[PDB]
């Protein structure tokens, strides 16, 4: 999927999700308060949106993919 | 359908999925359903080159009216069908596709 | 889907060994369950090959025959048996019919004539019990024994969802065109007919490709479920449709068809079908009942190439009525002449429900 | 990022001994603790060779092995006397983890039945509180024996930070497939299954190239870190995968998984590999949670050369709940039959806490 470009750059919004998530939980060792919490639900509307938004991409070689998150059709449900 | 083995079985795998409308309806769920039916029926024994080209297709509600086969073919045999007998075949397809569920109910009431 | 077959008593095992004898040659199947070199669909019967059988003194028999790499007299006795031994038989079924990719029927092969009469009658009762969704179909054969043969016709009509085999018209047909006169020899025909009447089950056809196919074309209602057979060759589709509705081939000891269903073996030309049931029509050798729509169903078959035209007859014929009067009369006979007793008028009472069931099918107005 | 192991008892010294033997001829070293001449990394169970173990009568059975180069019965009896040696064998995991470049984990191998019950309780309190940051798995063992079991579950349901090998379950594989009636023959399985369950480690692969990137998988919280194995192996993907999931074959005496690993140690072709998911999923053999998005995943290795596929699988099962039940029974029979007394109330308590989340699992609704 590196030439395919919606999905390369909506996957690509992915990556670098995480990299804000892991520093949030990693910069600092007490509970999500000082506007970490605040912070925290920006990107679950956006991830979750983001989670929902590849699946109709996919809906040739995404079968191979798309099985194997759908193993337990969780996203049916989303 | 003139295998009727192979069409039994992927009759009572679909049940479950067509019920529901169309709009909760992909492509890429029904595929794994297909290779499941054509690996329990007689249909595996096989040449394993037109098991290739077999496939399904959404047409464009519910489940029982946007199912359909396809088997594409290109290349030097596509000048033997040349895309007026896929849209014939096609459109003998939901015929006995129809009288085939129609069938499978009355012998489900039965 | 799959089918589990179960031989109850001396006459099952033998006749379902002779059934799965013929079977296994039709396939490229070594007696030893060796797939031999040398398209035919047998994942029905066969699971990947071993075949899902469940038998139950001859049992030895078997044992010492080539084909060992394969897998009282009263009917209280018989019915008290299977009660003890519930938990323990229902554990080979349990795992049989688990363990199966989805279960869809249950073949039978008993006589009604001892403790596969009694304990046929009892497996009867708990297999619906157990599933309500599973078929039942009974390839029942006909012979204190009119006492266990009308018990078990009390449990063959509201238990069973579909093949009488009468031993008196084997016994006819042998000593007339086979020159008997022996069990050994009329198991050879009536293998025929088993292995020739899921002909349609071995092999990918247009349609009646499942066992709810063969059951829901014939039956119209589920009290009138008893079914005969007729098998000609012991040439044009003609010959064949004409020497089926002789009486001389019936395999049975007004009156008038409810549904028939051909079954075709052969490589006959596929045009000349429409053609022969034209002239069956107007030389009317076949009458049928007035009040519903009835067709007769006729269906072409291939033979196993490892394995001629032959032909076979499924019919649900009103006239099956007489046999049980047969029966019925006996036992009031025998009641003249000898804890509770009441089980035996119990069945006496629904029998003979069936058979003015019969008598008033062949009526304008059976509806009600 | 290396990985130590640790031995206590008889059972855990015995199966360690062997775990090593089965891991040494696995790689082309010899018993003298040297390689042969005769790719595979292994840094990960071996130091440059010296294996990174730590072992705690027996021990001269293992010195009089080939392998000399290679280097009370209450819970209150066994936990008193580790306090007193704490600082004597804390040395020796010092002094193991600054010569190792980068210490990951910690390996136990122990029967929950003596003295490496009280031990591990323990020990595993103890290495939380200095070391914060290893996970801590192990190999413990199931079988006046239910109180010492019940105590180490206190210390393991909370301490490690993840299997279970259940000798009746595995006694039972012995007589069927074995046919032993012997500690020495049933811990051949052992070996087996533990040499196979760290497989991906030891050859450079893809992923899957750290004990965090297995365990991770599978445990989604850390109240459910409980896993249970399988082997098939006692040819395509798909005759693996089915032969995993039935239940002959796993080492366990509604419910349904929560994650499963597959470990394919063979050479098959890696195309159908997706394929058979496709089949195994449409079949729907097993059930999953409703409330979580898991999947069962499935990894590739390679047999060892100076040693044909074999295949193991991780599962976390949420029936393993019913196994501490039986313990848990037995108890409360013990309370009734016979300086405080309280510490086995206080993991009475707990463990009745883990039942609990294993039930409230398999609901729709067991978040929250």
């Amino acid at each position: 999927f590196i030439l395919l470009k919606p999905v390369f750059h909506c996957l690509n919004e992915i990556l670098d999700l995480c990299h804000s998530f892991c520093s949030l939980v990693s910069q600092n060792l007490g509970p999500l308060d000082e506007r970490g919490a605040a912070q925290l639900s920006i990107l679950v509307k956006g991830f979750s949106r983001q989670s929902s938004l590849l699946f109709k991409i996919l809906s040739n070689s995404d079968l191979a993919q798309l099985l194997l998150r759908l193993d337990y059709n969780k996203y049916y449900t989303q | 359908l003139g295998q009727g083995d192979f069409i039994r079985h992927l009759m009572d795998l679909l049940k479950p999925e067509l019920v529901r409308p169309a709009t909760t309806l992909y492509q890429h769920n029904l595929t794994g359903i297909l290779e499941t039916a054509v690996r329990a029926t007689n249909a595996q024994f096989d040449s394993p080159e037109i098991l290739r080209r077999l496939d399904v297709r959404l047409l464009e509600d519910t489940g029982w009216d946007v199912f359909s086969l396809d088997y594409h073919v290109d290349g030097p045999i596509a000048t033997v069908f040349t895309r007026e007998c896929m849209s014939h075949y096609l459109r003998v397809f939901n015929f006995l596709w129809r009288a085939k569920r129609m069938e499978y109910i009355l012998t489900d009431i039965r | 889907r799959e089918i589990i077959t179960l031989q109850l008593g001396q006459c099952g095992n033998q006749i379902g060994f002779e059934f799965w004898k013929q079977l296994c040659a039709e396939h490229g199947i070594s007696p030893e369950g060796i797939v031999e070199e040398f398209t035919d669909r047998k994942d029905v019967f066969f699971y990947q090959y071993i075949p899902r059988a469940v038998l139950l003194r001859v049992i030895h028999s078997i044992l010492n025959s080539p084909y060992a790499k394969l897998y009282g007299n009263n009917w209280a006795s018989g019915f008290s048996q299977g009660e003890k031994i519930h938990e323990d038989i229902f554990d080979i079924i349990d795992r049989e019919a688990d363990g199966s990719d989805s279960l869809e029927g249950f073949v039978l092969c008993h006589s009604i004539a001892g403790t596969g009469s009694g304990l046929g009658s009892y497996l009867l009762e708990r297999l619906n019990d157990r599933y309500p969704k599973k078929l039942v179909q009974t390839y029942s054969v006909f012979p204190v024994q009119p006492y266990n043969s009308l018990l078990t016709l009390k449990r063959l009509t509201q238990n069973a969802d579909c093949v009488v085999l009468d031993n008196t018209a084997l016994n006819r047909i042998a000593t007339d065109r086979l020159h008997i006169q022996s069990f050994s020899q009329i198991n050879q025909l009536v293998s025929t007919i088993m292995s020739a009447s899921t002909t349609t089950l071995r092999y990918p056809g247009y349609m009646n490709n499942d066992l709810i196919g063969l059951i829901a074309s014939l039956i119209p209602t589920p009290r009138l479920h008893f079914l005969m057979t007729g098998y000609t060759p012991l040439t044009t589709v003609l010959d064949v449709m004409r020497r089926l509705l002789q009486p001389k081939n019936v395999m049975v000891s007004n009156h008038c068809y409810i549904a028939i269903l051909n079954i075709i073996q052969g490589e006959v030309d596929p045009t000349q079908v429409h053609k022969s049931l034209q002239r069956i029509r107007e030389r009317k050798l076949a009458n049928f009942i007035p009040w519903g729509p009835a067709s007769i169903q006729v269906a072409l078959s291939r033979k196993s190439p490892y394995l001629r035209v032959s032909g076979l007859m499924m019919a649900n014929h009103t006239s099956i009525s007489s046999l049980f009067e047969r029966t019925c009369r006996q036992y009031d006979k025998l009641r003249k002449r000898e804890d509770n007793f009441d089980e035996m008028d119990t069945s006496r009472e629904i029998v003979q429900q069936l058979i003015d069931e019969y008598h008033a099918a062949t009526r304008p107005d059976y509806i009600s």
